C-alpha cells in the first residue's frame, strides 16, 4: 500500500522538479545571454550555474 | 580671437567661418559630454539586443 501511494504521488513531484530544472536552465540561458551581451560579469553566470547544478 | 579667416572687403556666403574664437574652454566640455554619450550609447545598444 505504501508503494502504491508512492507510485500514485511521485509523478506530481517528478514533473514539478523537472519543471524546476527547466526553469533554472532557461534562467541560466538568460544569464548567459546577459553575460555574452556584456551587461553582467562572470560571477553572476557562476551563480546561475550554482543554482542549476 | 586666434585668427581672422575672411578677406576684408570681399564677399561672404551664408555660413562662412569669419573668425575663430579660442575653443580651449568649449571643447573641454565636449569631451565630457562625448564620454557620457559613449557610455550611454553602449548601454542602450546592449539593452536593445537584450530586450529581444
Amino acid at each position: 500500500a505504501d508503494g502504491l501511494a508512492a507510485r500514485g504521488t511521485f509523478t506530481e513531484q517528478l514533473q514539478a522538479q523537472r519543471d524546476l530544472v527547466k526553469a533554472s536552465d532557461e534562467y541560466y540561458q538568460l544569464a548567459d545571454k546577459r553575460y555574452r551581451t556584456g551587461v553582467d560579469n562572470y560571477l553572476t553566470l557562476l551563480d546561475a550555474q550554482r543554482s542549476l547544478f | 580671437i586666434l585668427k581672422r579667416l575672411f578677406k576684408e572687403g570681399s564677399d561672404v556666403k551664408a555660413g562662412q567661418q569669419l573668425y575663430q574664437i579660442d575653443p580651449a574652454t568649449y571643447e573641454a566640455d565636449y569631451q565630457s559630454a562625448q564620454a557620457n554619450l559613449a557610455s550611454t550609447q553602449e548601454q542602450a545598444q546592449r539593452y536593445k539586443l537584450l530586450v529581444a
